[PDB]
């Protein structure tokens, strides 16, 4: 089976992108699994802002990233093809593994 | 040093990024790096032709620039002359494939980086810096925008004790997380000193 | 004096600098319609600034295929020439 | 010129044509019967007109 | 390509010089994005001066009535043509015929 | 004498529009009046509209 | 009200483009008016996607010429113009086509997506003579109805574009021929009532009992304002 | 000869199509010429005299 | 890819077997498929006694 | 129009 990662920073571009590809799979082959959510990484950071100091003056930034899970279960000829010549929006990394 | 950047707070509702790319904390840095670099380039290219933003987008190892400038024909040159020049060099910054798109910015007046650049113009050769602020808020405001504010700042008109003026006209609101406001800042490198130009232009409140 | 081949063109706002260079004339290409400008050209003392500036008929639209330029032995900005 | 033949080809009439010497209670049902497609344009007929 | 004609088409767009028709006959080379290339024929060649002719196409220029003077090639790459035939269509021609 | 020469080529592509003039070789002018969407066509019976 | 209702009995494919479709059972005096119908909604009405912008790569205007080509750009353009796309998911994509070497360059050298369908593998539009000669355009496919010119897309367009897009006409509705013919029904106790053979000629792109059955919902809620007020 | 060149053609050797209406879908009376005329585009283009 | 939907303008109720029912906006080219469908309809369609 | 509806009202969506 065809495991999809996709992963990227925006939530809607993500989700546009997972339909797209589910869009992709759906039309050649058969049985796409389905767009399954994974847990989104929230990586804070906490910085002083003054150029100088003042410490308890702080500005705390986080960066989301999201995780979307695609399977395919039936890989045919037509589809894992189909893929190659579909590429995705820009700012969504996809990571498709077969098995 | 009191006041949030409105850009910045907004990012998640009304504005977007100007780097618009996926990375792991791998090549993230050097990406950023790339970006600063490439960006850099362009400013100090393109000073001339009146440049706002220049988007970043970099999908499949491959850098996709998108310059928004007020005037493409100074930056395209002659059809693909220019622009293309541009690329190989955005190319060998990066270490990649580039590819150079270029937005043209209507109405440069509501545009506020641009109105901030074309004031630290007219400072640096020597106008009455209040005319310009003046002109500034005027012409915004017969454009069509909702409000505007200017503000400039240190050794105005080469005075020893450095202040700051500022010119507001219309409605800015900066604690409406949903107002688009365009802000944006720019230095005037005189022969006294610094004088910084911020200005916020009010486009008007987004619904959704 | 002389009259000038400069985008830096009077009164006229952000609506002359457009479809041209930053030393003036039209950029070549574009889809150029009516009330447009192709070669900036204006003199002072002609607060004494006018608009000579060749524009585009009224009513007509097209693409600068060509331009042609045995100038005055001067035209060049610092560098095009 | 145009609309003289259209008159001219319109009120003449033939020895023979669809509905030939049937009988019409108005110029109503004459445009009815012409649009529907049972009577021809040049038809002669006994029309009822008021 | 008028399908009713007289057959004076293929003079008149012949004799009038808006086609470029052959000098000496031959093959091709055809680089043509700008110019035709024609390798000659031996008994049309000359013995020095080995000598290929090389035709300019008149591409997007202006008439004397503001109309659009332009010549494209009708040939192909690797095509034989005689002394006097047409190798590039004018304005308002189609294959060496008159297309008004 | 002259001093700026510039000379610059525009290109209008103009299409037909209903005004323009033509003809055929016989002297039969025409000013072209209505431009009919395809529909509206007189079409004979294998479909082709005229 | 004796009246019946028709089917799409038989649907007849003669080739992948020229296709014919019967429908029974009309009632009398019906055949003549839906086929009139259907042929108006049929020509006007369909949506079809077509070749809106081309992108080439070092190109000032659509009158200039290339490096190594036979037909020339404006000539190219027309062949693009007559282009035969099936998108199925998106309404707006852009395709790639890049190709070097001596020889034609197919419809068939494009390198499509995955929900992107180029139904005409033998379309030509370039001829490639040098084989040093490269060409690399970047198509952009909408999807719409009707006409809509270059000269009304020249304001019209709102998303700000870059300039370097050459823009191509757009001919947006993929039929192209319809003809209906009221024959004779066979029915088996009925005289009275006749069958519509509506022979559509497509684009290759649209599905005909698909078009058939847009053409009829447009039909139906246009009449629905006759149907519901007054 | 145009006759007999109409009937190598699978065309109606009078030269003239029975030709329906796009508008009302019924036949125009008294079959009408259909053929092909070289039409030419004169230049006294309207948008140069408005 | 959406349609124009119209409002029934008016009933200009001449007398009580007359009407004209003014109908605004449609698509270019739909006025002529509702009247000519309606009105074939409505001739030799509409049932009725007598 | 109600008779024409119901006429076409097979081959909808």
């Amino acid at each position: 089976r065809i495991r999809i990662r996709l992963k990227a920073f925006d939530h809607r571009l993500i989700d546009q992108a997972t339909a797209e590809i589910v869009e992709t799979a759906k039309r050649t082959g058969a049985q796409v699994r389905g767009p399954i959510p994974l847990p989104t990484r929230k990586e804070r950071f906490t910085v002083l802002i003054s150029p100088h100091v003042n410490k308890d003056a702080r500005d705390q930034y986080e960066i989301r990233t999201h995780l979307r899970l695609v399977d395919i279960v039936e890989p045919t000829e037509k589809t894992v093809d189909a893929l190659m010549r579909l590429d995705l929006a820009a700012g969504v990394d996809v990571q498709i593994s077969l098995g | 040093g009191q006041k949030v950047h409105p850009n910045g707070i907004r990012l998640g509702i009304v504005k977007p990024w100007n780097s618009t790319w996926f990375a792991n904390t791998k090549e993230f840095a050097d990406n950023l790096d790339s970006d600063f670099k490439v960006r850099q380039y362009l400013t100090k290219e393109l000073a001339k032709a009146s440049v706002s933003r220049i988007v970043i987008e970099r999908p499949a190892k491959s850098i996709r620039v998108t310059i928004h400038t007020a005037r493409p024909g100074i930056v395209i040159g002659k059809k693909g002359e220019d622009v293309e020049k541009l690329r190989k060099v955005v190319a060998d910054i990066a270490g990649v494939p580039a590819q150079i798109n270029i937005a043209e910015v209507r109405k440069p007046e509501l545009d506020a980086k641009l109105v901030a650049d074309s004031i630290t113009s007219q400072l640096e050769r020597r106008v009455m810096f209040r005319r310009a602020m003046k002109r500034a808020v005027q012409n915004a405001m017969r454009l069509g925008a909702k409000g505007i504010k200017v503000e400039v700042s240190g050794r105005l008109g080469g005075a020893e004790i450095a202040r700051t003026e500022w010119y507001r006209e219309g409605r800015v609101p900066l604690h409406t997380l949903r107002a688009d406001i365009d802000y944006n800042t720019s230095e005037a490198h005189t022969t006294y000193g610094v004088i910084g130009v911020k200005v916020w232009i009010f486009k008007g409140e987004i619904l959704g | 004096g002389p009259e000038e081949i400069t985008a830096d063109i009077p009164n006229v706002g952000e609506a002359a600098l457009s479809k041209l260079d930053e030393s003036g004339i039209v950029y070549i290409g574009a889809e150029v319609t009516g009330g447009d400008i192709l070669v900036g050209k204006v003199t002072p003392k002609g607060s004494d600034v006018k608009d000579s500036s060749l524009r585009v008929p009224n009513g007509v639209s097209g693409t600068v295929i060509d331009v042609q330029v045995f100038t005055r032995d001067g035209v060049e900005k610092d560098k095009r020439a | 010129q145009d609309v003289v033949l259209g008159l001219y080809y319109m009120t003449r009439d033939c020895v023979n044509a669809k509905g030939e010497g049937m009988v019409l209670t108005g110029p109503k049902e004459a445009e009815r019967l012409y649009r529907s497609g049972l009577a021809s344009l040049h038809a002669r007929v006994k029309v009822r007109i008021t | 390509k008028p399908l009713v004609g007289t057959g004076m088409e293929r003079a008149v767009a012949v004799d009038s010089g808006v086609t470029a028709v052959a000098k000496r006959g031959g093959v091709v080379q055809y680089v043509d994005a700008s110019r035709i290339v024609i390798k000659v024929n031996e008994d049309e060649m000359y013995p020095g001066e080995a000598g290929i002719d090389i035709y300019n196409l008149t591409k997007y220029t202006r008439s004397n009535q503001n109309t659009c003077i332009n010549q494209m090639p009708c040939v192909s790459l690797g095509e034989p043509v005689e002394r006097g035939d047409v190798l590039a269509d004018g304005p308002s021609t189609d294959l060496g015929e008159l297309a008004l | 004498g002259v001093l700026k020469i510039v000379k610059v080529y525009l290109a209008v592509k103009r299409r037909i529009q209903p005004g323009d003039k033509m003809a055929g070789r016989h002297g039969n002018k025409g000013v072209i009046s209505k431009i009919n969407p395809i529909e509206d066509m007189p079409y004979d019976e294998n479909g082709t509209p005229v | 009200t004796e009246f019946l209702k028709p089917r799409l009995v038989d649907i007849e494919q003669v080739s992948s483009t020229h296709a014919k479709v019967t429908l029974e059972p009309l009632e009398r005096g019906f055949g003549h008016t839906l086929g009139n119908a259907l042929r108006r909604i049929l020509l006007s009405s369909m949506p079809g996607c077509a070749v809106t912008e081309v992108e080439i790569d070092g190109v000032l205007h659509e009158y200039s010429t290339k490096e190594g080509v036979q037909e020339d750009i404006l000539e190219i353009l027309l062949n693009l113009k007559g282009l035969a796309v099936r998108v199925q998911g998106k309404d707006e994509v852009i395709l790639t086509l890049n190709k070097s070497g001596i020889g034609p360059v197919t419809a068939a050298d494009i390198t499509h997506d995955g929900d992107v369908e180029i139904v005409k593998p033998q379309h030509v539009i370039c001829h490639l003579t040098d084989e040093n000669a490269s060409i690399s355009m970047r198509i952009k496919v909408q999807r719409g109805r009707g006409y809509v010119p270059a000269s009304t897309r020249i304001h019209s367009e709102e998303d700000e574009r870059p300039i370097g897009r050459l823009l191509v006409d757009a001919c947006y509705s993929p039929v192209e021929r319809i003809a209906y013919n009221v024959e004779a029904a066979r029915v088996e106790q009925r005289t009275d009532l006749d069958k519509l053979v509506i022979e559509m000629e497509t684009n290759g792109t649209i599905d005909p009992e698909e078009a058939i059955r847009r053409a009829a919902t447009i039909l139906a809620e246009q009449l629905e304002a006759f149907v519901d007020l007054r | 000869e145009i006759k007999e060149l109409l009937k190598l053609g699978d065309l109606p050797t009078s030269g003239q199509i029975r030709l329906y209406d796009g508008r009302t879908g019924e036949q125009f009376e008294r079959p009408v010429t259909v053929g092909y005329m070289y039409m030419l585009k004169l230049n006294h283009l309207v948008d140069d005299k408005m």
